[PDB]
């Protein structure tokens, strides 16, 4: 309950999920994802997963860019549609919006069982470790870990991005 | 499980809801996948982090190495789809029937 | 005083695009004999700029 | 789900007529509307009034042959006074046939839905019976 | 009316009937991905709660 | 496509299915799916022809849906229980969820809307690798998790499946859509076997293959991909049809073919576990299947269809490339019955 | 005779049909010898001879 | 299915509704046998934005040559029987 | 929580300075004075209508090229490891792939822009 | 469910574990191995049929090659077919031996002593 600030974050991630999953417009949905990238960024960071946060904020602002530039080309559609322009986008907006609030209220005060299990709020703060040690930080030592225990997952990270180069020249090909 | 997780958890069902229900536009569905990814990413990232498990710390990072290689192959394929019809609206590939 | 077998009349019930049409499957045609369609010359329309005098 | 099937099946055969008439109404209205979703996915129907009305028919459809079919059965082993007989169960199912023959409109379909229903409805009563398993358990 | 007609139409005829229908009505799909990854959501919503809600 | 690049794609998803195959962490699983559908998206390409860009695209969003919701059921499986190694799936959401993304990717119904468009779409080629080594690493994931799997669900999945199948297949005039139709109603056949006994699963998919590859290169051999193109062949090579028509048999489930081994061993295994009235149901409608083969024959070996003048060029002329594999794969998709007690070194 | 003098005639390609027979006599031979082996082992194993 | 099977009452129905939304004939004076110019009193231009009202309504390129004989209601009705080949 | 005050803080500043920009003087907003501006002629067509993309191969790489960077971030701290010699091989293996993807999409005419 | 897949001690991709050598090889003459040589005869036949050649006469080495090859791998599909049923039997009849209380051994009555109905026919 703690000043609310990764409840908030959590909210606003749903939020901006809401806004992309709409169908609206794809440089406002482009615009709805950023946000979901940052506010995820937010949230991991208040678990100390800096790195990660930051990588994942940095991997989807390149990606959307893209996205962005490729909109422009082959997504234009001369009355570009915002939340608010067509009853159909409007209407899963605010479903979005309606369903995320129905189940944080029925989370919150009360205890419900959704799909899997249930919950009682008490903020995420409860769960935490109260581990004191280190001159390291630990999410970093594990992500190094990579280059000496991960070598199998180097192995096919590399094989498949070179694939990948190799396939996205074949597709585009043509003739 | 707290609040966060469930969050989480409908924002994966917000995307995949997204997902499924086609509009018109083939790049409104690629953002979509994104955010799948997105989710799944900051899931496992919370799970791994709360239980401190080290080694898990990578996975996460490989889980963005394959999001990418899935969008960069969607949009391949929304650009030979654009090069035929102009238009990459989802009605145009009704060439194959069931 | 003979076999009797297919005639062209006989095989044209295979040549559909469905073995039983339907007045709304009846308007589905077979697929090109290679399985490539007429190329769709759409018309991708060039931007128009001016450029001056300003 | 699972609830409506025990909300049938938790009451004896040949009694409470009324509970177990709403029971099988529950259940068909149930199939008719999973029926219905599916229908106006891969159908579309051309405006939201359509679908309402296809939606709405198929419903009805299914909920009145549930109905039918649990008044009808319960009553037969009621005044029979033989529960645990597999006739009960076909007397249901032609119920439930011939309302769907009238439902839509057609003396053919009535009395192959008559046919039909009435020996699946007898053949589920003698699994019930006999402890046949739809879906079974691996044992070995 | 028996051996030519109604022996024929119970078994062999209502069968070829039932299955050409049956066929027909599976067949139909106009090949439009947006119904059928609709009809993929009805499905792994009734998954979710028909089988998974009672396990 | 350049030659070399064809043979590496080709290594990479096989690459992607052994990884699936060998490995014990889910990662590695997921990421060989993933390495799998990203060198098979080009291989549906081979020849662009606008009607395979529309196969691959559909092919693409089905299969990254699968992994999106396998990631999924993953990582509910990991914050249940802080395991990666592939087991039991301690969680049930998770193992409806994984259970989904898998059907999904064999194309069991309802997931099977994509299998007959994907087929028509490609190519021949592609189709024989997209119906026998694409279902290879489903399969053998669904192996190791069969204990936990919920009997409920896939069942109901392969009854359906074999359903579709059976009814999808008699509506169709095209070859590739028959195969594909015929596809779904095997799969069904699969996993309708697997939660009693994963050998029976493995033996299904052994005959089925060799039966699927024995079709596609006969299919291959006489360029014909409709009814009324094969049956032109009868005129031109009457040996290849009468293969055929002995496969169409076998396919059928028709004793003593090889096509019966694996029916007549399912039935057995599930009447071993008190269940009845479910082989009665599939062996009975595997009879649509039986008469939508038994058409094909009609068409192109058991009577003989008007043909064409230019045909007689074609009577001065030698196929020239030859599949090696085919005698065996003919003679191994027909009289393998008598050595039906040898699957038990499949376990 | 033929137009195109049909490279693959009268005088068959030796050294594949070499290679044919050689594996054939190869895997006789091979199997001979791990049958008598195995008969040896089995009477060895099972104290009959 | 496709578009029903057009007859010639359906043309007959579209064309006098196309004429009869002409603001410069008065709608119950037309008849389907009278002629353009000489019981309207229209002029060569006139006739000109009909045949343009016809190919919008009956969705087909009606050249220049055809369209100049077209000077009754009937010939019209005629002649898109002749394009669409419609006998009853 | 300072960096989110410092966030709030710089917001804040940008969002007055745009209302006071839009409030402060005098608007006199006629339809020609808001009209597109393109040189002083109307423009021919809609500026929300499809630019072709010469670059769109070049753009798809990047995304691989992007998340490649990702993997090659924490080699500072994988350079404290004890295993240098299979860290060492491990980090040159990436960077080798990296230059080989560059080399095929180079020699097989991937950077040029369509014409 | 894998019935064997993981048996104690077994050894992954063997296809033939050293136990299994106590067991006696299937003779040469083997009806099983005589069927797989005629599915090797009958491969090499429809190699000839297909290729358009002389079917009985075509190629003798080939069809020699044909007959060897299945006969070859058929006397290791043999063998671990033997050994497999044969590891079924064995831990069959421990189990049994192991859990006396669940394989109670009765004693038979006679046919004397025993009332079966007795059903007319008529
Ligand atoms: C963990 C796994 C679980 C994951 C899932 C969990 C979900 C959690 C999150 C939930 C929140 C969702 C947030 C965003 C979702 C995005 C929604 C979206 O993108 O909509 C796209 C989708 C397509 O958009 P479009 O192509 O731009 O518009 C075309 C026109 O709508 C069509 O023009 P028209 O005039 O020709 O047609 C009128 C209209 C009218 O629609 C109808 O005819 C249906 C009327 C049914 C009556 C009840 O549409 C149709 O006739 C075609 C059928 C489509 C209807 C919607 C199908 C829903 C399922 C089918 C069952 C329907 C209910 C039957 C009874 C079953 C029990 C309730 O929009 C719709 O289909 C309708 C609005 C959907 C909004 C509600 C979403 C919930
Ligand atoms: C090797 C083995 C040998 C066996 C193989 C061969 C034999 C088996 C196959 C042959 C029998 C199968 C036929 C069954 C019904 C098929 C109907 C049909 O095709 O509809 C399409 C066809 C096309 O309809 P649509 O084109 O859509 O509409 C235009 C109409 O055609 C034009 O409309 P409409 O105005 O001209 O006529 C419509 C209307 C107006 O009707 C009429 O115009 C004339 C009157 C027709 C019905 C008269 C029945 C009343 C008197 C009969 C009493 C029993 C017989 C005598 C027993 C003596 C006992 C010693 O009809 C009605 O309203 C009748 C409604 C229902 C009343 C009858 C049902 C009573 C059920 C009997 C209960 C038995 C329980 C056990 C008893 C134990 C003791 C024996 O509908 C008809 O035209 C036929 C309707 C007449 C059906 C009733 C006649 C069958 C009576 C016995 C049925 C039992 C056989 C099945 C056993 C299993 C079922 C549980
Ligand atoms: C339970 C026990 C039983 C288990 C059963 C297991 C399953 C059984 C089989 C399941 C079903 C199999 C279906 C196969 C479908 C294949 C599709 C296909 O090839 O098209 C059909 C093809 C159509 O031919 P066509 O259309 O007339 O030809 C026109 C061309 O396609 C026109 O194309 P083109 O002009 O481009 O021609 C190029 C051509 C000509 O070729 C060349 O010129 C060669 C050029 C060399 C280039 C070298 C490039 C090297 C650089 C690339 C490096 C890549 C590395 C990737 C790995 C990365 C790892 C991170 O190349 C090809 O045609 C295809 C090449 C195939 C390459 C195979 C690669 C194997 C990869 C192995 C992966 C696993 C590795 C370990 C992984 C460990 C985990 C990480 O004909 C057939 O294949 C007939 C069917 C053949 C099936 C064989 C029967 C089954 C197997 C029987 C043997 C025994 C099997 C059991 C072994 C037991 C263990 C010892
Ligand atoms: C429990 C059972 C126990 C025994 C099993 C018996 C079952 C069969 C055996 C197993 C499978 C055999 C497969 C290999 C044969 C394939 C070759 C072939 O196609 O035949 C053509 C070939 C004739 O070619 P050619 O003489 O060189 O020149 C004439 C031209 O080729 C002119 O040729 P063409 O191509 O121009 O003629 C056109 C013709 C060409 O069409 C065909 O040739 C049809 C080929 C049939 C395909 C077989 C499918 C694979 C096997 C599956 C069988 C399923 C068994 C289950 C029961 C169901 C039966 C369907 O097309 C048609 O006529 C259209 C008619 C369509 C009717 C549809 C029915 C077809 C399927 C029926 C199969 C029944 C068995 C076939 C008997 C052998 C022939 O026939 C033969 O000469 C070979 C036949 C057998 C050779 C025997 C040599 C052994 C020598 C004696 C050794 C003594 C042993 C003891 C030692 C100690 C003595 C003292
Ligand atoms: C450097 C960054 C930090 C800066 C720190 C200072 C922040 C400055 C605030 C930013 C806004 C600058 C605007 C300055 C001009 C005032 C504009 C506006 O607020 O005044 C009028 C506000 O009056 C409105 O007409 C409404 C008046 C009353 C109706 C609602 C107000 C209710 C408040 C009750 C007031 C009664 C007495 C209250 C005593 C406390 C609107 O007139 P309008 O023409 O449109 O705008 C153009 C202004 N022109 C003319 C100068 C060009
Ligand atoms: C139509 C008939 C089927 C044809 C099949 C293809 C024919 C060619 C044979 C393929 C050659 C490869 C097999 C033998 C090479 C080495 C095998 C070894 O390395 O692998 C062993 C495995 O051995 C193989 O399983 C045996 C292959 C024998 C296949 C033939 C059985 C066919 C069924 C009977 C039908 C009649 C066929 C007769 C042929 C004419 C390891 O066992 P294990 O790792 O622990 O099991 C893995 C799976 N588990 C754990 C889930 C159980
Ligand atoms: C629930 C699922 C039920 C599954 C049970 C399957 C029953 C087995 C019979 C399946 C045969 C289906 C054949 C069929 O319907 O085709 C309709 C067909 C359409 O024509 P085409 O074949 O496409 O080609 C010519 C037209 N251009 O119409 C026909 O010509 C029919 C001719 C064949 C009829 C033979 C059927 C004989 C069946 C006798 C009774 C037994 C049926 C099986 C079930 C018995 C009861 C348990
Ligand atoms: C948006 C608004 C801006 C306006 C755009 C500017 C348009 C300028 C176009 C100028 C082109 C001409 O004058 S073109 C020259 C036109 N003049 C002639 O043809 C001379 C002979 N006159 C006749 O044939 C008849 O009087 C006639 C009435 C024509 C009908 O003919 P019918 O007997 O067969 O009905």
């Amino acid at each position: 309950m703690t000043m609310y600030i990764a409840f908030i974050l959590s909210t606003i991630f749903v939020i901006g999920f809401v806004g992309f999953s709409s169908k609206p417009s794809p440089i406002y949905g482009g615009l709805g994802l950023i946000v979901s990238g940052g506010v995820g960024c937010g949230i991991v960071l208040n678990f100390g997963g800096s790195f990660l946060g930051l990588m994942v904020f940095l991997i989807y602002l390149g990606g959307m860019l893209v996205v962005f530039g490729y909109t422009t080309a082959m997504a234009t559609e001369m009355y570009p549609e915002v939340w608010v322009s067509n009853k159909t986008v409007f209407g899963a907006f605010v479903s979005g919006l309606m369903m995320e609030f129905c189940m944080v209220y029925y989370a919150l005060k009360e205890e419900e069982v959704e799909i899997i299990f249930k919950f009682n709020g008490l903020g995420d703060w409860v769960i935490y470790d109260t581990g004191d040690s280190g001159f390291f930080s630990e999410e970093a030592m594990g992500i190094a870990a990579l280059y000496s225990y991960g070598t199998w997952l180097v192995i096919v990270t590399g094989w498949s991005l070179l694939i990948g180069v190799v396939v996205i020249m074949e597709i585009t090909r043509g003739n | 499980m707290p609040l966060v997780y469930m969050n989480i958890i409908m924002a994966f069902a917000i995307a995949l809801a997204g997902l499924l229900m086609y509009r018109s536009h083939l790049m409104s569905s690629l953002l979509c996948l994104e955010g799948m990814m997105l989710s799944l990413f900051i899931m496992s990232t919370l799970i791994i982090l709360n239980t401190h498990f080290t080694l898990a710390n990578m996975m996460p990072i490989i889980l963005l190495v394959f999001a990418a290689c899935e969008a960069a192959l969607g949009l391949s394929l929304l650009v030979m789809v654009s090069n035929t019809y102009g238009t990459d609206y989802v009605q145009n590939l009704n060439l194959l029937q069931c | 005083a003979r076999q009797w077998q297919p005639d062209v009349e006989w095989a044209e019930q295979f040549g559909g695009a469905v073995m039983y049409p339907t007045k709304e499957t009846a308007h589905w045609k077979p697929p090109p004999w290679n399985d490539v369609d007429p190329p769709k010359d759409t018309l991708v329309s060039n931007l128009t700029l001016n450029f001056g005098p300003q | 789900a699972k609830t409506l099937l025990h909300k049938y099946s938790d009451i004896p055969e040949g009694t409470e007529c009324h509970r177990k008439a709403y029971a099988s109404t529950s259940i068909g209205g149930a199939t008719g509307l999973i029926v219905s979703a599916y229908s106006i996915a891969l159908k579309p129907p051309a405006s939201f009034l359509e679908g309402v009305a296809r939606t709405g028919r198929y419903t009805f459809t299914s909920a009145a042959i549930g109905a039918i079919f649990g008044l009808t059965s319960c009553i037969s082993a009621q005044v029979r006074e033989k529960p645990d007989d597999p006739l009960n169960y076909f007397i249901g199912g032609c119920a439930g046939g011939l309302t769907l023959g009238a439902r839509t409109r057609s003396y053919g379909i009535g009395a192959a839905a008559c046919a039909y229903m009435g020996l699946t409805a007898a053949l589920v009563k003698m699994g019930q019976l006999e402890g046949w398993q739809v879906f079974a358990e691996p044992k070995v | 009316l028996l051996d030519l007609i109604w022996l024929e139409t119970i078994l062999p005829k209502t069968t070829s009937f039932i299955q050409m229908k049956m066929s027909i009505m599976v067949s139909n799909q106009k090949g439009l991905i947006k119904l059928y990854f609709l009809s993929f959501l009805i499905t792994i919503m009734i998954s979710m709660t028909l089988f998974n809600y009672h396990e | 496509m350049n030659p070399i690049i064809y043979t590496t794609l080709i290594m990479t998803v096989m690459s992607g299915t052994m990884l699936v195959m060998i490995s014990s962490h889910w990662l590695l699983i997921w990421i060989g799916f993933e390495m799998n559908l990203l060198a098979m998206i080009p291989v549906l390409m081979k020849n662009f022809n606008p009607r395979a860009t529309e196969a691959a695209t559909k092919y693409f969003l089905t299969q990254a849906t699968a992994s999106m919701m396998l990631m999924m059921a993953i990582i509910i499986n990991l914050l249940y229980s802080g395991q990666w190694t592939i087991t039991k799936m301690f969680n049930p959401v998770a193992m409806t969820m994984m259970t989904m993304a898998l059907a999904m990717k064999l194309g069991l119904s309802p997931f099977h809307f994509w299998v007959p468009e994907v087929t028509q779409g490609i190519s021949l080629q592609a189709g024989l690798l997209l119906l026998t080594w694409q279902k290879l690493a489903p399969l053998s994931v669904l192996c190791q998790i069969s204990q936990s799997i919920n009997p409920n669900l896939m069942l109901t999945m392969a009854m359906l499946s074999i359903l579709i199948g059976g009814w999808g297949g008699l509506n169709q005039t095209q070859l590739r859509k028959i195969m594909a139709y015929s596809s779904i109603a095997h799969m069904g056949w699969m996993t309708a076997v697997l939660p009693y006994n994963t050998t029976m699963t493995i033996l299904n998919l052994l005959i089925y293959i060799t039966m699927t590859l024995a079709m596609f290169m006969l299919l291959i051999h006489s360029s014909a991909t409709t009814t009324l193109s094969l049956s032109h062949t009868w005129n031109k090579m009457p040996v290849i049809t009468s293969l055929m028509m002995v496969t169409l048999l076998s396919m059928g489930g028709l004793p003593p073919l090889s096509g019966f081994m694996p029916k007549w061993m399912i039935i057995q295994e599930m009447t071993k576990n008190e269940s009845i009235i479910m082989p009665t149901l599939m062996a009975m409608t595997a009879l649509l299947n039986l008469y939508f083969y038994m058409r094909l024959a009609y068409s192109s070996s058991l009577t003989m269809f008007p043909s064409t003048n230019n045909m007689k060029m074609k009577w001065q002329f030698e196929h020239t490339k030859q599949m090696k594999l085919l005698p065996t794969m003919i003679v191994l998709s027909t009289l393998v019955l008598p050595m039906t007690p040898a699957l038990s070194s499949l376990n | 005779k033929f137009y195109i003098r049909e490279p693959p005639h009268g005088s068959p390609d030796w050294l594949k049909v070499g290679l044919t027979l050689g594996t054939s006599v190869f895997l006789w031979i091979y199997l001979i010898k791990q049958h008598k082996e195995d008969v040896l082992e089995y009477k060895r194993r099972n104290g009959l001879e | 299915s496709d578009a029903p099977p057009l007859t010639l009452e359906a043309i007959k129905d579209r064309v006098l509704y196309v004429l009869k939304l002409y603001d410069k004939i008065d709608p119950e004076k037309l008849s389907v046998n009278s002629h353009f110019m000489k019981d309207l009193g229209l002029d060569s231009l006139d006739q000109v934005e009909i045949i343009m009202a016809m190919e919008d309504e009956f969705g087909f390129e009606i050249p220049d040559i055809d369209a100049e004989k077209l000077m009754c209601p009937q010939e019209i009705v005629d002649y898109i029987a002749d394009k669409k080949d419609v006998y009853e | 929580m300072n960096i989110m005050l410092t966030l709030l803080t710089n917001v804040t500043l940008a969002s007055l300075l745009v209302l006071i920009a839009f409030w402060l003087p005098q608007l006199n907003a006629y339809s020609e004075k808001t009209s597109p501006y393109e040189c002083g002629f109307d423009p021919m067509g809609s500026a929300r209508l499809p630019f072709s993309m010469k670059f769109f191969l070049v753009a798809i790489t990047f995304l691989l090229f992007d998340l490649e960077i990702a993997l090659l971030l924490p080699l500072p701290w994988a350079s404290q490891t004890n295993n240098l010699k299979t860290m060492l091989t491990m980090a040159l293996f990436l960077l080798i792939l990296l230059a080989a993807s560059l080399a095929y999409e180079w020699t097989q005419k991937g950077l040029e822009w369509a014409e | 469910m894998t019935m064997m897949s993981g048996r104690p001690g077994r050894v992954p991709l063997q296809f033939l574990p050293n136990e299994a050598r106590s067991l006696p090889p299937p003779k040469l003459t083997d009806p099983r191995l005589v069927y797989m040589g005629f599915l090797g005869y009958c491969s090499g036949l429809i190699d000839n049929a297909i290729r358009r050649r002389p079917v009985v006469s075509a190629g003798l080495h080939r069809q020699l090659l044909y007959v060897t090859s299945f006969v070859f791998f058929g006397y290791y599909l043999l063998k671990r077919q033997d050994y497999m049923y044969a590891l079924r039997d064995h831990d069959m009849f421990a189990y049994v031996k192991s859990h006396p209380e669940d394989f109670p051994e009765k004693d038979k009555k006679t046919y004397g002593e025993i009332l079966e109905e007795f059903h007319p026919v008529r």
